[PDB]
């Protein structure tokens, strides 16, 4: 099936996670007059917001990945939910709300876990 | 993570039919099946059937297929992820063998192998 | 019905019990899932363990499950005083229903 | 030899394929007055067209690659030409014309072949 | 310790090299009125300079890397300094001055060493 842009918004986190490229395509293209400056401001805004998400993927060792596995172990303080009660029960919309507070913390952990990982790889290849 | 209140103890006599309600809250009604299960005097517990408020689909045991009227309304949305629903249940050829406590149960998950499993239950209704 | 449990078993505080749940090849076990329910007398039940060994949310790690080619087992490690009730098992698949069992009353008198 | 920007435009597909970085460098740098708004419009246009090519490489698992090998098998309906009659006979200009129609189809195949590849890798590392 | 943006500017090249993500975060976000056009010109300038550094990392096989190891052997004409007298003696500021002349040469060597590396990998997978 082909649900469309945000088609799986109401589907479960597991279902939507197979339709990632759907939302990844339309993030950069889409699904001195008044309109002239109004459009230019939007064309620059789209690029800035895109490169910010790409910037975070880059410093997490996830550049080029849609599904990216990391080294940060899941702190149960963030959410003490079982695996089967998340990917087959919740929607990404609900999940983003429940992890609203802890999102900024995870973003830092994913960063130093990458600068230490490549610092280690620089030593693994020092022989 | 919500309540599933039911009707009162309506005691009739054999031959008639009884309609038991099940009004939901605190959760998206159309996202989970509504199971119907009874524990009568003479046997133990017996699973009657569930119905899918979203797809409208119904699956019930052959021991109750020609007796049970299983219908659902349509949820009245409260918030983005909350609604209020209602599930109905009737029985045709009622006797004294069918005397017991009846419950409705919300399904367990939205996918997987335990989708319809009676997880969140009501309170019970005493029949004839 | 056809899913015969363990009749009745007794226990003691601090100890662990074990309820059986077996039946013919038509309702057990390798080709079906096994769920366990704590059922007070004619009241509100409680899902304890679904899909053979997976526990429901909020269930204490005391309860554990196991399914063999012939029988399914429900253990109750470290008996606490609030455990006296009847325990029922159910055999099901993804697109089916619950084939409940005959029941097993558990006593903790100690 | 150093042919220059588009130097191998008339050379064979194999020859030009060794001079990829040549064309890759000058894709982003180059080889309220009237000119002021005329130049700003061009500086934004260059970035948008660049990130679109990078966006496609990203969702094909080719981010960072110049020569990228995939999993989509070559449908002979697209071109029933032999390997030696392409890389040593044709020029990339001719090739882009002969594959004009089927180009949009290949671009979709290269996308889901990557979202299924990483979905599979998420399972290979689930143990 | 957390020194901050450019905190290790006066520290040794080895110390600063562990604090790369610090400077990598604030390179794209930060640490028709007069101000309106003055700000738009800056928002475009920040993206162009960012993608230029990313463009170089891409054609060096370093896209996504903070510490990236290459194949170009260190020519002692560039700097005949010992390893221990660089990473534990000098600051990146001093180093950028001493390698000012030879920087453009290294940037070319890192490019063809990548187009030949992937051309070789295309042959390693031709069987
Ligand atoms: C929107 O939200 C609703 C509600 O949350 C979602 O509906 C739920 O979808 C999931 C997955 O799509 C369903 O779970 C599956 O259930 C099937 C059981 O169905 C089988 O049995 C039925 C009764 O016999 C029968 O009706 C089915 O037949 C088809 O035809 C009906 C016609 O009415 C059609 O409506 C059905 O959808 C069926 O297609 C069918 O025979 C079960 O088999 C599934 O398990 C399999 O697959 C899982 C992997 O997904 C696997 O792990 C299992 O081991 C097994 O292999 C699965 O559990 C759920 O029942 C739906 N209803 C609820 C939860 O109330 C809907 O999907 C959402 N859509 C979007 C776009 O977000
Ligand atoms: C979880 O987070 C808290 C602070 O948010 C921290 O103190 C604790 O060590 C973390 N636990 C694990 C296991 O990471
Ligand atoms: C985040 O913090 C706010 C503080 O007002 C709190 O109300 C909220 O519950 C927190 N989020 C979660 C998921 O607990
Ligand atoms: C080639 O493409 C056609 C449609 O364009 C498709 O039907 C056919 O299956 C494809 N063949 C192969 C081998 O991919
Ligand atoms: C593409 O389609 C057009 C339709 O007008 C056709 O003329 C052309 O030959 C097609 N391209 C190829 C390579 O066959
Ligand atoms: C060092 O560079 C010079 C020119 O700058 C070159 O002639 C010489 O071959 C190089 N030596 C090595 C070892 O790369
Ligand atoms: C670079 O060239 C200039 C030429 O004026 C020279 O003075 C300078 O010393 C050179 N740099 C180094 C590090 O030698």
């Amino acid at each position: 099936v082909f649900l469309g842009f945000l088609g799986a918004a109401g589907s479960t986190m597991g279902a939507a996670s197979m339709t990632l490229t759907v939302q990844a395509r339309n993030l950069l293209s889409g699904i001195l007059t008044v309109w002239g400056i109004k459009q230019l401001q939007a064309r620059v805004l789209a690029v800035e917001r895109y490169l910010r998400d790409q910037q975070l993927l880059g410093i997490w060792g996830c550049s080029g990945k849609l599904i990216c596995c990391t080294n940060v172990p899941w702190n149960s303080s963030w959410s003490n939910r079982n695996l089967s009660e998340i990917w087959d029960n919740m929607t990404w919309l609900q999940w983003d709300k429940e992890i609203s507070n802890y999102t900024q913390i995870i973003y830092g952990l994913l960063e130093e876990s990458q600068n230490q990982q490549e610092k280690n790889e620089q030593d693994l290849l020092a022989l | 993570q919500g309540q599933l209140v039911q009707s009162g103890a309506t005691t009739t006599k054999p031959g008639s039919s009884v309609k038991i309600s099940c009004k939901t809250s605190g959760y998206r009604f159309n996202f989970y099946h509504i199971n119907w299960i009874r524990q009568t005097a003479g046997r133990g517990p017996e699973w009657m059937g569930w119905i899918s408020p979203y797809s409208g689909d119904k699956n019930l045991a052959p021991a109750f297929q020609d007796r049970v009227n299983m219908t659902t309304d349509t949820e009245v949305p409260v918030t983005s992820f909350t609604s209020t629903g209602a599930a109905y249940m009737e029985i045709r050829n009622l006797t004294s063998d069918d005397t017991g406590t009846y419950f409705c149960a919300k399904g367990l998950l939205r996918d997987g192998s335990s989708t319809w499993l009676p997880y969140l239950w009501g309170q019970g209704t005493l029949l004839t | 019905s056809v899913l015969t449990q363990s009749a009745s078993v007794s226990g003691s505080l601090g100890q662990s019990v074990t309820i059986s749940c077996t039946g013919p090849n038509s309702v057990c076990c390798s080709h079906k899932s096994i769920s366990w329910y704590q059922w007070p007398p004619g009241r509100a039940p409680t899902l304890i363990i679904y899909e053979d060994n997976e526990r429901a949310p909020g269930i204490s790690p005391r309860f554990s499950g196991y399914k063999s080619y012939w029988s399914a087992y429900l253990t109750i490690s470290d008996l606490r005083p609030e455990d006296e009730t009847t325990y029922y098992c159910c055999s099901y698949t993804h697109n089916s229903g619950c084939v409940f069992g005959t029941g097993t009353k558990v006593s903790v008198l100690g």
